[PDB]
């Protein structure tokens, strides 16, 4: 009886692990893309 | 007649010639430099025309030292370097001048760098069983005959000492003619590549040609055209087999991008140069074996920070048919040859060519690798204890196996004293067998570390 | 000297009949040339995309227009290229010779014979630019195209009309899937009228010689090489050949469905399209965007892939077929050009990697895969037998999740379990091995019932391969009712039931035990 609502609540504390790492990476991914996209017209306009 | 020079700027000259004189694309062309310590000959190649009668221009020489109104003359002829048999046993820069003698070879005749791909009318796969001394190579990805062969990985994974061992095992048995091609290597790599070669009587059989770094754009993009024009030189009348290596294959799409970037062209993604595809997919179509002639190349490409999704390695995948990866986690583990098994494949193994055997030991391997790959995470956190007695006797399985695959090689000697070891193919496909089965768990961790043979596991085995 | 009179003849034919005019035109000169492209001025008056003519013989089109230029492409050898040439006004907009002679033979993206085999002949000219069929033309779809892949016709469905999406990464097997499509209709072939005959084409865009002529030579050895042809651009050719050589198949094709032949364009590879266009827009001097690319690219992509489409009854009722095949990396689709083909299309079959890696070789992933048009394109017999493995195979999977650490569940559970496991070890099949509808539709009516649930999972296939062969060769009523009807009959059920309980009675593998 002990045993059981240790894994519930592992599971339930190991969710919001998953969601914040996705949050997470979709930000990076936003950054780089506009980073890459912003450097490229930079140096096509320069010239 | 003669023109002059209106600007200079980095390594590309741009010149002016009188009304109908201007040449066409692609010819060699001579400036005079003159200075009380630096004097030289300053070769160039014409890349683009400007109009108005003006033609811009690389050079193959630093451009340190130069001064505007010096007149530039014409030679109305493409780059050339003698060839022949005389050719072996010497070392050449990429203008053709031979280093060793400065006055050698200089009688021979000659040939243009630039060529045209065969015609597509004479094509035939090659299919073929050529089988090495290496456990890893004989088994998962076996090497074809007169195909291409190529490696992987980042840097300081060990890919030269790989390709030095393949052809210090391969020449002593090879009745050809061998080519070595340098594009970017450290210089005392190159030294020490001579010496050894001097050690046997095998430098008499091959030819040596290579360029550093150090050296302006110009020279690093142009080595490569005059060993391949050597090669099909040798191939193309004397209708013999033929070996070559290339060193590297990044280095002069890293120089092609650097002139590019001068050359006023706009950039692209990943601040590549544009229309670097069709260089080298016009490059690798020379490297080609006809119907009744045979040439096997091998070569090593660098990757940038162990990233497969940059677009050069991507676009060079394509024209390759055998291949082998390095990864870094192995290297970091401690296994010595750091290959990947999962990610690299071949292009003649199959069933239908070879024994069936073969394929199912490799088949079984492959899947017990590839779940102990995905059980890794829940044995590291939750630990052994919590698996099944299957999913303990796969992880077993799996650690006994991902030792066995190390092996020792003689190249190893100057780094460690343990001397060279050989195994056939046969035994190899046995022991795997075994192994596979599951009659050799009881030996320690130990004793599956570093082992040739089956012989030598076994005198390990009573050393314990 | 018969063969030397011929000629004889020939020559002096031709030689009597020389005949030529003096006709004035504009003629422009080049400016400047290099990197691919080069600049021609002095042409008052020329059509877009004209096909402009050279003094060495090689050709190029015009893109750019300008109040004093004119861009150019060059298309064939480049080297030739210099300050001073003259160029000709020639003809009109490039078009396409198209016939019936081009069956079994390698032609040039511009339409020339780079085969050993001699010159062919022409029927028509057909421009590359002509609209679709409008929106008034048009038909429900409704036909069996078999593919000869028991997955793929059992998952997700494939008529005539229905433009089909294969995404893969790399090494996974889409081009073996490919040529065993292409290779299937060799039966169908053999028949007499040309209600069942197809003719196929096949596109290779940016690949090496040496594995189109293995390709070539796989599909000669199929015996499929009588009903094809092949156009092939390698990487050794320019960007124009692998940017233009997608519109020359796609007219060859289209002349053949417009007179009422079913056909089945098959294109190799569309990323390498996008580059060469990519690489020619950065080099005319073009804005760009998002990636380096230009902003009409997705355009381009809807001016190719809408051309087939089913036809209606009024105009012949042709039909075409697109198999489009794109390479994905690192397992990622959010990139630019799959998700605009993703959203031109519609159905997906995912090649995942991992599955490839072992067990299945079809390694077809099932939760992501979809097919609109579904049940209208069906076979009832098929679709009566289907059972609805969908949800059973899901279920498994979820099931089969917690069921590994877990000896003790519920017996139905158990049974569902191994009922999923048996029916995925069913799934798989071998390569170079088409199968006909008949058979599959036996193995999956063997599979649904629950015939073979005494049977251990480690030896099922070998089990079910020789029942087949038995069943081909002591009966052959229940594939002539099959094929005659297209419809099970519960009396061939009975008799089917029989069979495989009496063969069942006889086969051992290992330790085994025939039970009720
Ligand atoms: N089989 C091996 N035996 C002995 N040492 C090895 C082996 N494989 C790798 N090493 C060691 O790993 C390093 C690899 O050296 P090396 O410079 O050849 O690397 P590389 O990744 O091939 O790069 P590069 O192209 O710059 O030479 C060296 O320190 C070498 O001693
Ligand atoms: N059903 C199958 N059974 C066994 N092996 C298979 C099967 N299907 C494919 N293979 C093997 O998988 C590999 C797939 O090669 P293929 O020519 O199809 O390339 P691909 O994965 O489509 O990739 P790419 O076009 O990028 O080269 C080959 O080695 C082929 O023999
Ligand atoms: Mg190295
Ligand atoms: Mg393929």
């Amino acid at each position: 009886a002990s045993r059981r609502r240790a894994m519930k609540s592992a599971t339930d504390n190991a969710d919001d692990l998953i969601k914040a790492l996705t949050l997470a990476a979709n930000r990076e991914r936003q950054a780089q893309i506009t980073q890459e996209i912003s450097e490229i017209v930079g140096g096509a306009n320069a010239l | 007649t003669a023109g002059r020079v209106v600007r200079i700027t980095g390594p590309v000259v741009d010149v002016e010639f009188p009304r109908g004189s201007v040449p066409e694309l692609f010819n060699a062309l001579h400036a005079e430099i003159t200075f009380g310590a630096l004097a030289k000959t300053l070769t160039l190649e014409v890349a683009q025309h400007l109009g108005d009668s003006l033609v811009r221009c690389i050079s193959m020489q630093p451009t340190d030292g130069l001064v505007r109104g010096v007149e530039v003359t014409d030679t109305g002829a493409s780059i050339s370097v003698p060839v022949g048999d005389g050719v072996k046993g010497h070392v050449f820069n990429a203008l053709g001048d031979c280093l060793d003698d400065p006055g050698y070879g200089k009688d021979f005749e000659h040939w243009s760098i630039h060529r045209k791909p065969p015609a597509f009318s004479d094509l035939e796969p090659r299919t073929e069983m050529l089988e090495t001394g290496l456990k890893v190579v004989d088994l998962l990805t076996p090497y074809v005959r007169g195909g291409k062969i190529a490696l992987f990985g980042g840097a300081g994974v060990g890919k030269t000492v790989l390709i030095q061992e393949m052809i210090n095992r391969i020449a002593r048995n090879f009745g050809g003619t061998s080519v070595f091609a340098g594009v970017g290597e450290r210089t005392r790599e190159g030294n020490d590549l001579w010496v050894e070669l001097a050690d046997a009587n095998v430098l008499k059989d091959t030819a040596l040609v290579f360029g550093q770094m150090d050296e302006p754009p110009g020279t690093r993009m142009r080595v490569a055209l005059s060993a391949l024009t050597m090669a099909e030189f040798f191939r193309d009348e004397q209708g013999q087999d033929v070996l070559l290596f290339i060193d590297n294959i990044f280095r002069f799409t890293q120089a092609g991008s650097e002139v590019s970037t001068l050359l006023g062209r706009m950039p692209s993604a990943v601040g590549y140069q544009p229309t670097l595809a069709d260089e080298m997919g016009e490059l690798q179509e020379r490297i080609t074996s006809t119907r009744g002639r045979s040439i096997t190349s091998m070569q090593a490409v660098y990757v940038p920070a162990d990233d497969y999704t940059d677009p050069a390695p991507a676009t060079t995948f394509a024209h390759l048919d055998a291949t082998t990866e390095l990864s870094r986690a192995v290297f970091s583990k401690g296994i010595f040859p750091a290959v990947d098994p999962l990610a690299s494949s071949s292009t003649i193994l199959d069933p239908a060519i070879v024994g069936d055997e073969h394929y199912r030991v490799a088949q079984e391997v492959i899947r017990i690798l590839q779940r102990y790959k995905d059980l890794q995470d829940i044995i590291a956190i939750l630990g052994i204890d919590e698996l099944s007695e299957e999913d303990k006797q796969l992880v077993n399985r799996a650690r006994r196996i991902e030792r066995f695959l190390s092996q020792n090689m003689m190249a190893a000697e100057q780094f460690t004293g343990q001397p060279g070891s050989t195994v056939p193919l046969k035994e190899t496909i046995e022991a795997f067998d075994k192994l596979t089965k599951g009659e050799f768990d009881h030996l320690p961790e130990q004793a599956f570390f570093l082992i040739g043979g089956l012989d030598d596991l076994a005198k390990k085995a009573e050393s314990l | 000297t018969i063969s030397a009179a011929d000629i004889e003849g020939a020559i002096e034919d031709y030689v009597s009949s020389f005949s030529a005019d003096t006709e004035r035109e504009e003629i422009g000169t080049v400016i400047d040339a290099g990197d691919g492209i080069a600049h021609v001025e002095g042409l008052p008056s020329v059509m877009t995309q004209e096909l402009l003519e050279f003094p060495g013989g090689v050709l190029g089109v015009a893109l750019n227009l300008d109040e004093h230029s004119v861009g150019a492409v060059i298309l064939g050898e480049f080297e030739k290229i210099e300050e001073g040439q003259q160029v000709k006004r020639t003809g009109e907009v490039l078009s396409v010779p198209v016939g019936d002679a081009f069956l079994g033979r390698v032609v040039n993206p511009l339409g020339q014979p780079i085969d050993g085999q001699g010159d062919i002949a022409a029927e028509t000219r057909r421009a590359l630019e002509l609209q679709a069929p409008s929106v008034v033309q048009r038909q429900s779809v409704s036909e069996p195209l078999q593919t000869g892949i028991k997955a793929i016709d059992a998952m997700t469905p494939i008529g005539r009309g229905q433009r089909q999406l294969i995404i893969g990464d790399r090494k996974t097997g889409k081009t073996a899937v490919c040529v065993d499509t292409i290779l299937n209709q060799r039966e169908a072939w053999l028949t007499g009228d040309p209600k069942q005959q197809v003719r196929c084409v096949y596109v290779a865009i940016g690949q090496k010689g040496t594995t189109i002529a293995s390709v070539k030579r796989a599909l000669e050895e199929g015996g499929a090489m009588e009903y094809t042809t092949i156009v092939a651009a390698p990487a050794s050719d320019a960007a124009g050949f692998k940017w233009l050589a997608p519109y020359t198949g796609s007219a060859i094709g289209q002349h053949w469905m417009y007179n009422g032949k079913h056909v089945l364009i098959v294109f190799d590879d569309l990323s390498k399209q996008a580059d060469a266009y990519r690489a020619i827009s950065l080099l005319l001097r073009r804005p760009p965007g998002r990636e380096a690319f230009p902003g009409d690219v997705f355009y381009l992509h809807s001016r190719l892939l809408e051309r087939c489409a089913k036809l209606s009854d009024e105009l012949g009722g042709g039909s075409m077929t697109g198999l489009p095949i794109i390479e994905t990396k690192a397992n990622d689709i959010s990139a630019f050009i799959p998700t605009n083909v993703i959203s031109i299309t519609d159905g997906q079959c995912f090649l995942e990697s991992d599955l490839f890696n072992q067990g299945v070789r079809p390694a077809i992933n099932v939760g992501v895969s979809v097919s609109r048009v579904g049940g209208a394109a069906q076979i009832k017999a098929m679709k009566e037998v289907a059972g609805s493995l969908r949800l059973d195979l899901s279920q498994y999977r979820e099931l089969e999740a917690f069921a590994a650490f877990a000896s003790d569940l519920d017996a139905a559970s158990k049974a569902q379990l191994d009922r999923g496991a048996r029916l995925v070890e069913l799934l798989k099949q071998p390569q170079y091995s088409p199968l006909a509808v008949e058979e599959q539709v036996v193995a999956i009516f063997l599979g649904t019932q629950g015939h073979l649930d005494s049977v251990p999972v480690e030896d099922v296939q070998r089990f079910e391969s020789e029942l087949l062969e038995h069943v081909k060769a002591s009966h052959s009523d229940i594939f002539d009712g099959i094929r005659e009807t297209k419809k099970l009959s519960e009396e061939a059920e009975e008799k089917l039931v029989s069979v495989i309980n009496e063969f069942k009675k006889g086969f051992q593998a290992s330790d085994g035990s025939s039970v009720v």
